[PDB]
DNA sequence: AAAAAAAAAAAAAAAAAAAAAAAAAAA
DNA sequence: TTTTTTTTTTTTTTTTTTTTTTTTTTT
């Protein structure tokens, strides 16, 4: 039970910095359509909601390009807020809020985000909390009862960062296990490689010092038999004497008297470093092992998912099923300079398991990308049961575009019930919406449109007695 | 009995005309079913039709659907036969939305046989500015008079349709597809109105027309008023055609059902029929009316986890099992719809074959993509045969410390000591120390090299690692 | 630069259009139409279960908007703590 | 005139639902239509010939196709009689229906003006029962929509022969088939038009048609010299009043559009809707002038042929271009307030646009922010102005010897690298680069040691600057 | 320079037995392909590729291109693709290059046989690298405008919208000056060897010093001692033999001239590290300068095009700029890279990448492409687009259709153009001049075995295939 | 004329360095 | 409060490893 009810961006992209500019817009239930021209700002608003939930922006875009440019602004400085306001999961209405700054400087152009607020009503009272950007994610992480990793890939995927997927095999295995909330076994897992790599550089570096340590100790012993055989001599000549105290003098420079402690003390650090080297690798072996372990039997009840949404939602006789399958390295070690990871989505075409990244078309992708995100929203986002899809329709012909909304209308059916569903959907289709729409549940829509002045606004509009 | 006051109403609803109209099978089914209605219509002799909405399939109907849409009505509905029925009502609150608020069979330009009454469904729904619908197009070419449809958002006053043939009077009251929340919300607020005849109230039969979900959000059939007599109900593809009243509220409800077959629902395989209502005064008689055009619907509900008899989960070779009994399903229901199909020649060859398995014991679904293709050429929903759906801990930290211990078993340790990088993995993850693997390599290691240095060994391999695993094993 | 012309036998006050508006009784006479003050809006009887049913979602109703003015007010509350 | 007169309205390219979800512009031809069936409806006129085009799009809209159906409804339909034969068999002329026959001759329709229309391409019959927007209309019963073509592999043209009192009129018809094919039928002479063979000159023939005029040109010469007047079409410059082409007998009439659909500087002329007058061979033709065509201004300007005040390398010509531009729009947008006094139904906004062309190296001005001064003075702000226009190897040797000549070479030779690169880029040669720094660092290390150096750090290098 | 067929066998989805050869013959000037989900219409399109310039799709290593040994239950999948084309002269060339995919072990082996040129009718083996330059001649591009203007990938089709050093790649591939950046890379490259092999010299001197001055010691006790000897006394003859052992030690032999030798070859390796930076910065410089020299005249192009398309009012008009690094150096890690698509919101410029939206994006894409054929691709007049309309909105939709309407038109002058587009819109392929030019579309879909086919359909089902 | 062993080029994808903001002292 | 140094993330360029191609060198 959470739900995002409303909005205010200011100075977000290419809307207006003045408060009169300051746009809300209220997200309705259980479908929210958004439309517009190209660059008008539906995009910004999911961008807004991903950055307000988890303070990360849209992917190739730090802060300096999140804000309001101060150049188009014709202004020294920019300072851009956004207020959400929802439920968290028990109910109780909080509000959220995040500042932000960018100052134009000589060439390039600083970012900087101020304390944000978060306010409640508690015993009929309001409060306030200015917080540093990490409470008000862990906080508000906490209050919307999904976690980071689903927040960002899930729920508000960006459109650029859509199709994640069918991504290359590390980027897809990280996305699975900040996902599956074992981020700190791979840190400590990389931490083992680190310092398998560091002490292996040390035993390299101690066996080139050891070659000459050798040489040097050799040299001692051979002046120190000569000392005591020229004293065995003598004993039984003042210039032999001389020759004595010269060689006693030899063995008296720093790299002699002090031989054969250094060689045994740098073979003793070498040897135990070595046989540390190679216990390091076989526990690297087995967490590794492990871990891969752990992902494949938690992707074991989502493929079993997938399975069946794929099977419901693809319309066409060629691929029986699509599942993810992980599968670890065998001949791995912490020593290898390049790791392999084995974790793809795998397209089931007939009786033989293939690979579907490079393999599947951009409609195809599409739609194991929209059926695996689904997936992961009915495991995970339980709690939270919002999804936002930029142009889900992209790509798709006239059969899977009627049986994604088919497949969309039966989880709107399915999570309605004692549930709240809001799925905020941006399109530039009218077909997908009237499909939608057939079960009477759009009655405003929003239109984002810019002014004279080229600030983005949001305006509500009605589907009937007024323009679509 | 068809007397000089009696009121002949072919109640047709849910027509769902170019409903996959481009199907190579399905293509041409709505448009024959609607032919058939308007031909059991004139044959009949009735004196209007009186469809309950959804009439189109799509919010804009295609060229084509539109087309022979009109091309019916055009066939059917116009005619020299005289009307035989009043209209004693203010035609331009009625049908006064579009510039000609009359009637179509009273216009001076229109000759109408057959005049058709309708309201508008969801799926064609008014939209946009100017708020126009096909039945909005249909009225405008002057073959069907569209009433009902709101006006106001706030709130909703619905003005009798008022016919009269000799002595039996009629009020037909009409609504439109308001959005199923938003006629909630008007319905509790009050803001709903049904404006009666001032007087003789108690001689008007009052026929209301309703398309809205019902019993399925779902508008309840008890908020409707107690002075209907009939109430015909769309939204509803399960034919009802048959009037049937509950415990208490003095109306009777029919359900005339679809023309087609939309969605594979288990109340979807009912017969569909077309209603022949007589009215004659106050009295009413429907009469049901087969349609032979309709396309056949069978479908099975199969529970996997429900038969332990011969459904073994365990069964290495139970899948085949499932294939073998799913085929022997699929070839009885085609065997039946084939003895049936022997009655009439008008029923499609190809029948629609549903079949939804519910498998939640463990057990494996088989090739549907295969299965479905041992009927390509028999069945009207090649790729919809099978259905495949179930019916609605684990923490990493247990399993790598049981790899560790298994490893640790497995192999023979050097230098750290066994459960301390297990330990050490453990902190790092849970209280983040970020330096306890590094710190615990260090001390081992320095702890060794102290050990060695202080034992006096000579500087070779063999003995190194020789003291290294007295060290380990002390 | 021309066109091919064959020739075929193609022919098979006054008026010309058949139309005769065929009569509907009532056409001509007095029109005896029905609306405007004549139409009441007539009630429900008493219908308690209903009216319990109406009153009970009315109270549903009600509390959401309480729960909407609540949603409202604090969001326009402006950020006293907004300094940073 | 008389009952011997055939009065004809030609209006030709309605355009309906053009720009419909435009704010300013929206509601135009809706406006314009009902114009033309009030001009029609008072001149007392037989019939109406349309000549395609009626529909902006293939697929009109709900509001485009209900306003035309209540326009069709209201003018074209009442009690007024028909006072003219339909002689053809009305199986041929309109038989891609499943009513042949005329609207007027229904049982059931009462038509008092009856519509004859061709489709033009922006409303060719699409899809697999090959139907238009016009066969909606014609099932409605308003058009009577004739001149469909058939078959794709030839054109047989069967007129909707007409008879009011002595006159006689061949109603010969042609939808607008695509360009390229058509003109390739009239090449291989499979183009026929089939004329009765009672009475041959006693009928005056007229071709409507709708194709292009300037493989896409289907020229004049195309069309035979039997028919008397060529009605045409997908031409909106208004060309209303008939020519004759001498080496044509047949007369050409282009009534053009009844809206600006393109910018082009062939809608800037009044747009007219004709008034026809048949008398037995004898053709009077009289222009109506539309008074809610909303106004088209637009001047082209070329600024390479004004070498007086536009210098091509001035540094401020960019703002000497603007004022100029803005006195122009000016002018037009006052001709439109001095020109629009008297038609109380013209269009407060007028359309103008402005073409510029530069060829010396003009820079174009910021289009936005001159399009934001006249916004609610122009009824189309987003288009107001257009702009538009009718080696390594080197470059690296040029770099590569400033560079030798600006900075100080430490060991390698003048003009090494360059060639050594050189070599590398044409001859491949992989290598040519490494061979030629370690045969440098050889050689002088060499010269380095036969002179056995002191080594010091700076003696070596006092050495190299020797060199 | 057109494309006449294509016979596609063995290619992902296209079946292997000889039945299952599917045949498509391209249209001018517009060839509509449409069909349901992974049916094979990108697939042709990658074809057309590989079998122009032998790049296989991006994310393909050619064991995914061929279709699936094991999908089709074979132990070895023979996949062969030909093309009949025109070159720029007018002759007839079909190129038939082909490839297996055996199937050993776990893996999936992956090799291509040698192609074939027909020419009357001489039929020849050819390799990869002659069929390549024999088809780069014919069509009359290069392979680089081939891969990234005309048949970019579906995948790989905003590119002007991707990284710096991405596009820097991109554009002077397109230009033609790779070897001068294979050069540069060589000069780097030589410059990291030397400053690793500087380093462990470095490592070493103090090493050799150090046996130098041991030596030195040496040879100075040794002189000492002699002296003393040549004075006069035993003792003093012992420990001139022990020093002349020390001597005689190599370590202390020629410590002395090693020492001089490898520090000579230190302080040249330094200066000529120094002279490789500077000449490794003006190439760099030179490179940079040449690709805004060249990129310049197309940048008019790109403002023009995206003036007339883009109908929005925020971006005035967008460009590419490059930048050279000012501080740059063959030392350095990580060299940045400033190619960068810009967007002018008004007066000032800002980076078009991490910055627009979608429909932006997908337009500049497209403008960039089309710019690019207008400068480069005048010999070969052809481009596919792979759904150009994917994130246009309505408005956007329009301008493109119109825009690419003028290009057909403008650019049928003379020569054949061809515009192939791939698409799931109706409306665009309507408003895509409709009844003027397409009158027979390819529908690809799949058969009951689930190998692709490839069917000419009449332009009546058009609607049954998009939406 | 054919095999096969070895060296070179491509590219997909993991690795890493520079930039910038956040956090943590730190006065 | 502000300064200054250290951490962490991103992202965009770099490096690696396997595969294919090609070269050569023999049979
Ligand atoms: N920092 C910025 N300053 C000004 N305008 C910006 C800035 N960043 C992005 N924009 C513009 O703002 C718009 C953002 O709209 P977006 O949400 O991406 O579009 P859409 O809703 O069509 O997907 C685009 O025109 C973009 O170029
Ligand atoms: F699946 Be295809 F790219 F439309
Ligand atoms: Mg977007
Ligand atoms: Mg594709
Ligand atoms: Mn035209």
């Amino acid at each position: 039970m959470s739900r995002i009810e409303k909005m205010s961006i200011l100075g977000v992209r290419s809307f207006g910095i003045e408060d009169k500019d300051k746009q809300i817009i209220t997200f309705f239930s259980p479908l929210t359509i958004l439309v517009g021209p190209n660059g008008a700002g539906k995009t910004t608003i999911i961008e807004c909601l991903k950055y307000i939930c988890t303070g990360d922006f849209p992917p190739g875009t730090k802060g300096n390009t999140f804000v309001h440019d101060p150049k188009v602004a014709q202004e020294t400085d920019v300072r851009a807020q956004i207020r959400l306001q929802f439920r968290d999961v028990n109910g109780e209405l909080i509000a959220v809020q995040r500042s932000m700054v960018c100052t134009q400087k000589s060439k390039k152009t600083e970012f900087k985000t101020l304390e944000g607020v978060i306010t409640r009503t508690k015993h009929g009272e309001k409060v306030s909390l200015s917080s540093k950007c990490a409470e008000i994610d862990r906080e508000m992480i906490s209050s919307l009862g999904v976690s980071k990793a689903v927040l960002n890939n899930v729920i508000f995927c960006h459109q650029e960062d859509s199709n994640w997927p069918l991504s290359e095999g590390k980027a897809l295995k990280q996305k699975f296990d900040e996902i599956f909330s074992a981020t700190r076994y791979i840190k400590a897992l990389e931490t083992l490689r680190q310092v398998r790599q560091t002490q292996g550089q040390k035993v390299k570096e101690y066996q080139m010092e050891l070659k000459y340590l050798k040489q040097y100790k050799e040299k001692a012993c051979e002046i120190r038999d000569q000392i005591t055989s020229k004293e065995a001599q003598l004993t039984s000549q003042k210039g032999y004497e001389e020759e004595i105290i010269h060689f006693k003098k030899e063995l008296r420079e720093p790299q002699f008297r002090d031989a054969e402690e250094k060689y045994r003390e740098m073979m003793i650090v070498m040897r135990t470093t070595e046989l540390v080297n190679k216990d390091l690798d076989i526990y690297y072996k087995t967490l590794d092992q492990a871990i891969m372990k752990f992902h494949s039997m938690k992707m074991e009840e989502i493929n079993k998912i997938i399975r069946d949404l794929w099977r419901s939602t693809y319309r066409g006789q060629d691929i029986e099923y699509i599942e993810i399958r992980s599968d670890a390295d065998e001949n791995v070690s912490a020593s290898d300079k390049r790791r392999n990871y084995n974790y793809r989505v795998v397209m089931l075409k007939g009786d033989t398991a293939l690979d579907m990244r490079g393999r599947c078309s951009a409609g195809q992708k599409v739609l194991a990308s929209l059926i695996i995100r689904l997936a992961l929203a009915e495991t995970f986002c339980l709690n939270c049961g919002i999804i936002a899809l930029d142009e889900p329709t992209t790509n798709l012909d006239r059969e899977n575009i009627e049986s994604l909304a088919h497949a969309l209308v039966e989880i709107i059916k399915s999570r309605s019930q004692q549930r709240n569903f809001q799925l905020l959907v941006i399109t530039h289709d009218e077909d997908f919406v009237e499909l939608l729409g057939r079960s009477e549940y759009v009655e405003k829509f929003y239109r984002i449109k810019k002014n004279i002045d080229q600030c983005s606004e949001i305006v509500k509009c009605s589907v009937s007695s007024l323009g679509f | 009995l068809d007397d000089e006051n009696t009121f002949k109403i072919l109640v047709a609803t849910d027509i769902h005309l170019g409903f996959m109209e481009k199907d190579a099978v399905r293509g041409n089914d709505t448009f024959v079913t609607l032919d058939e209605i308007l031909r059991l219509a004139q044959e009949n002799e009735v004196d209007f039709i009186l469809l309950g909405g959804d009439l189109f399939h799509e919010n804009k109907p295609s060229r084509k659907t539109l087309h022979t849409c009109l091309e019916l009505l055009r066939k059917y509905c116009m005619g020299d036969r005289p009307v035989q029925f009043e209209i004693l009502s203010d035609q331009s609150v009625n049908f006064g939305f579009s510039k000609f608020p009359w009637v179509n069979y009273q216009d001076g330009n229109l000759n109408i046989s057959i005049p058709v009454f309708s309201i508008h469904g969801n799926n064609d729904d008014p939209t946009g500015a100017d708020a126009l619908c096909a039945l909005d197009i249909l009225s405008c070419a002057g073959f069907v008079n569209h009433f009902g449809r709101s006006m106001s958002v706030e709130k909703i006053d619905i003005s009798p349709v008022l016919l009269q043939k000799g002595s039996t009077k009629i009020a037909l009251y009409g609504l439109g597809s308001i959005p199923d929340e938003r006629l909630y919300r008007m319905f509790v607020n009050k803001k709903v109105t049904m404006l009666r005849p001032k007087e003789d109230e108690n001689s008007w039969f009052n026929l209301f027309v309703i398309h809205q979900n019902r019993s399925k959000n779902f508008i309840p059939e008890q908020f409707l008023d107690d002075f209907i007599d009939l109430v015909i109900w769309g939204h509803e593809h399960e034919c009802k055609i048959a009037p049937t009243k509950n415990e208490q509220q003095l109306f009777y409800i029919s359900q005339p059902g679809s023309s087609v077959v939309t969605s594979l629902s288990p109340g979807e395989a009912v017969k569909k029929h077309v209603g022949l209502l007589r009215i004659k005064g106050r009295k009413m008689n429907m009469h049901k009316i087969p349609l032979h055009t309709v396309r056949q619907f069978f479908m099975e509900d199969i529970v996997l986890a429900n038969h332990p008899d011969i459904f073994n989960p365990d069964n290495p070779k139970v899948t085949q099992a499932i294939q073998s009994f799913c085929l022997e399903k699929i070839e009885e229901m085609l065997e039946n719809a084939e003895r049936e199909r022997l009655g009439n020649s008008h029923q499609p060859e190809k029948p629609l074959v549903r079949l939804r398995v519910d498998y939640s014991g463990g057990f494996e679904p088989f090739s549907v993509l295969r299965f479905s293709q041992k009927f390509v050429d028999r069945v009207a929903n090649p790729k919809d045969i099978i259905h495949f759906f179930r019916h609605r801990t684990l923490r990493v930290e247990d399993l790598v410390k049981q790899y560790f211990q298994t490893a640790e078993k497995n192999v023979q340790l050097s230098l750290l000591t066994e459960r301390g990088m297990g330990e050490a993995v453990q902190e790092f993850v849970d209280k983040e120390e970020k330096d306890a693997i590094e710190e615990l390599v260090k001390y081992q290691l320095e702890k060794t090299q102290r050990f060695l240095k202080e034992r006096h060994i000579d500087a070779l391999e063999d003995k190194i690692d020789e003291e290294v695993r007295r060290f380990r094993e002390t | 630069k021309l066109l091919l012309t064959e020739f075929r036998s193609l022919v098979i006050l006054k008026n010309f259009k058949k139309f005769k508006k065929v009569t509907y009784p009532g056409a001509g006479k007095l029109p005896h139409i029905i609306g405007g003050s004549d139409l009441i809006a007539h009630h429900a009887r008493k219908n308690t279960e209903l009216e319990e049913w109406l009153r009970q979602e009315m109270e549903v109703q009600n509390q959401h908007a309480k729960e909407e003015s609540l949603a409202d007010d604090l969001f326009r509350y402006n950020p006293y703590l907004k300094r940073r």
